[PDB]
């Protein structure tokens, strides 16, 4: 049956010459996707292999020393450990970037971005750029709550404003979280006791700006819990984001499982979180609510990263074998309506991430409000369609067979008013609008939405308004891009000037002579004044023997005279 | 992206308007 994740192993690094001793936490780094960097000693040799997952087939053993190796998230730039000396050192050009000796121990380190390097000692935490010369720099004192505790991760938010150091240390059988949640801007830590965490932003339902929150797990004095929190204020005009606190499930066999490693999908606005024992957990973003729990691997997946291309996450785990999770898109909105069976959820996901299979419950949903007499509302479920779904013809004769009522008046009325607050009327919508408003002696409305160009325009509408206001109609038949629709209503209205105008402009040629022959039935002094346009210099529009014996058959000698006169003088 | 900036003043010249 369908799973809304998308498991996969990627390779095995036993089948690399890996020593199996090698895979784990001390020896074994992933910054990122794209590298895997083991540390191992071959024959009293000390040396570092970096595996391109690009090209995993083939991987480079170099002789080098040190306590630790931690690869760049996208360059092919490594930083090395010797002791209390670090150096950032340039791989394809052998060369040494940039070099710092510390006072006090690193005890841990992670890269924070590209060309940024994070280091933790005992007493604080720095931040120390790859760029330029700058020394590293302090950003806050380590808490006294996380002494004496093994550092596990370093997390920061997009903007860099909210920093989050995590420990872990064995207390009465129990693996312990703590947390030092620091924040830039008010300059003050506080302790959080959680095991995995990770920031998002997220932009809530009608909300101005993306909200940023501050994401953890743990299982700890209330058992395993997920709380989703928004960090600092809001900005204005924002809601703010309502603080969650969901259960973590751990079934009664895994006693002392805790949650592992955190991953926040920005992309589809879910959680994953993978605990010691190897479980994996899905949880959506917004209320917390648990999607998928599985059992991905049998050991421990100790070092973990986010799967970029498929917004996803990728670890390693003790065994050697290179996991990646990630949300399947094709069957994550079928899998939450039936095999999860909430689907407010998965109408939720489906309207909020533009993901598909959705349908029956949005049609579900808008026959239900329609019985219900709340057309007002039943609208809005169209209006909001995942991709135009109930956007049709069909939904808007459903709103045609209701009537008016006593001046509570009109759900097809009330249909358009919300439509096209989101967005410009489609063509038949269009039309099916304004048969109403023509009808009993009603057109001004026209003016505000043609100018506020809310509405398509195609010919159908333009004869549609020509029947009682032709001037308005030639502002329909300008937009709809007809230009025979157009030079006919500056033909019967006589203005000569724009026709030959508006038919330069768009490129379009009518049948000159015969406007010719219709402006000097009319009237034959706007005839040779519409003659002079016809022919001028480099591109004539109209031929001039076929526009004189025009002249002729209405025997007007004088003025085709003048005519030819005046073609002389403008020639000269 | 550049079509809809000729068009603005194409409706402008020949569009009845106010």
């Amino acid at each position: 049956q369908i799973l809304p994740i998308r498991f996969q192993e990627h390779l095995q690094l036993q089948n690399l010459g890996i020593n199996p001793a090698n895979i784990g936490f001390s020896t074994l780094t992933m910054e990122s996707d794209k590298f895997i960097c083991i540390r191992e000693k071959v024959g009293e040799q000390a040396q570092v292999v970096i595996i391109d997952m690009n090209d995993p087939s083939n991987p480079i053993r170099r002789p080098i020393s040190a306590d630790s190796a931690i690869m760049n998230p996208a360059s092919k730039v490594i930083a090395l450990k010797a002791g209390k000396t670090l150096q950032i050192f340039n791989i394809e050009m052998k060369s040494k970037m940039k070099a710092h000796t510390m006072t006090d121990d690193v005890t841990f380190w992670k890269w924070i971005s590209l060309n940024t390097v994070a280091l933790v000692t005992d007493n604080a935490v720095y931040h120390w750029s790859m760029e330029g010369e700058s020394q590293p720099v302090k950003m806050f004192d380590r808490h006294s709550s996380l002494a004496g505790c093994q550092i596990i991760n370093y997390r920061t938010d997009a903007k860099q404003k909210w920093l989050l150091l995590t420990g872990i240390s064995a207390q009465q059988n129990r693996v312990v979280g703590a947390m030092q949640l620091y924040s830039v801007d008010r300059k003050v830590s506080q302790p959080i006791e959680g095991h995995a965490a990770s920031f998002a932003q997220f932009k809530m339902e009608g909300n101005a700006e993306e909200s940023t929150l501050f994401c953890f797990a743990v299982r700890g004095q209330a058992g395993g819990k997920l709380h989703i929190i928004e960090v600092g204020t809001p900005p204005t005009g924002n809601q703010p984001f309502p603080k969650k606190a969901v259960d973590v499930f751990f079934p009664p066999e895994a006693q002392n499982d805790f949650p592992v490693a955190m991953q926040i999908s920005e992309k589809h606005d879910v959680v994953f979180l993978i605990t010691k024992y190897g479980y994996i957990h899905l949880y959506d973003l917004e209320t917390g609510t648990c999607i998928y729990m599985n059992r991905i691997s049998g050991e421990t997946i100790f070092v973990t990263a986010p799967h970029e291309a498929t917004a996803g996450i990728i670890g390693v785990n003790r065994k050697g074998q290179v996991l990646s999770v990630c949300v399947e898109e094709e069957n994550i909105i079928p899998y939450i309506t039936n095999v999860l069976q909430n689907p407010d959820l998965a109408l939720r996901m489906a309207v909020r991430n533009n993901l598909a299979g959705a349908e029956e419950l949005f049609a579900r949903k808008f026959n239900a409000l329609f019985a219900q007499g709340n057309y007002s509302e039943a609208a809005k479920v169209a209006a909001n369609a995942p991709k135009g779904i109930l956007r049709t013809p069909d939904t808007i004769r459903r709103f045609q067979s209701v009537p008016a009522q006593p001046g509570q008046t009109s759900p097809l009325l009330q249909y358009f008013g919300i439509l096209l607050d989101q967005g410009q009327l489609n063509k038949y919508e269009s039309l099916e609008l304004c048969r109403p408003v023509l009808q009993q002696g009603r057109k001004q409305l026209l003016e505000k939405w043609l100018k506020e160009d809310k509405l398509e325009c195609s010919e159908e509408l333009g004869d549609l308004v020509k029947s009682v206001d032709p001037t308005l109609a030639l502002s329909v038949y300008l937009r709809a891009n007809v230009p025979n629709k157009v030079i006919q209503c500056f033909a019967e209205t006589g203005q000569v000037q724009k026709i030959v105008l508006y038919a330069k402009k768009v490129g379009y040629t009518p049948d000159w002579i015969f406007l010719l022959r219709n402006v000097m039935r009319i009237s034959p002094d706007q005839g040779q004044q519409f003659a002079q346009m016809l022919v001028q210099d480099e591109e004539p529009l109209a031929d001039i023997t076929q526009i004189v014996d025009v002249f002729m058959e209405y025997n007007l000698i004088q003025q085709c005279t003048a005519f030819l006169l005046d073609a002389l003088k403008n020639n000269r | 992206k550049e079509s809809a900036l000729r068009k603005q003043s194409l409706y402008l010249k020949f569009d009845p308007l106010l």
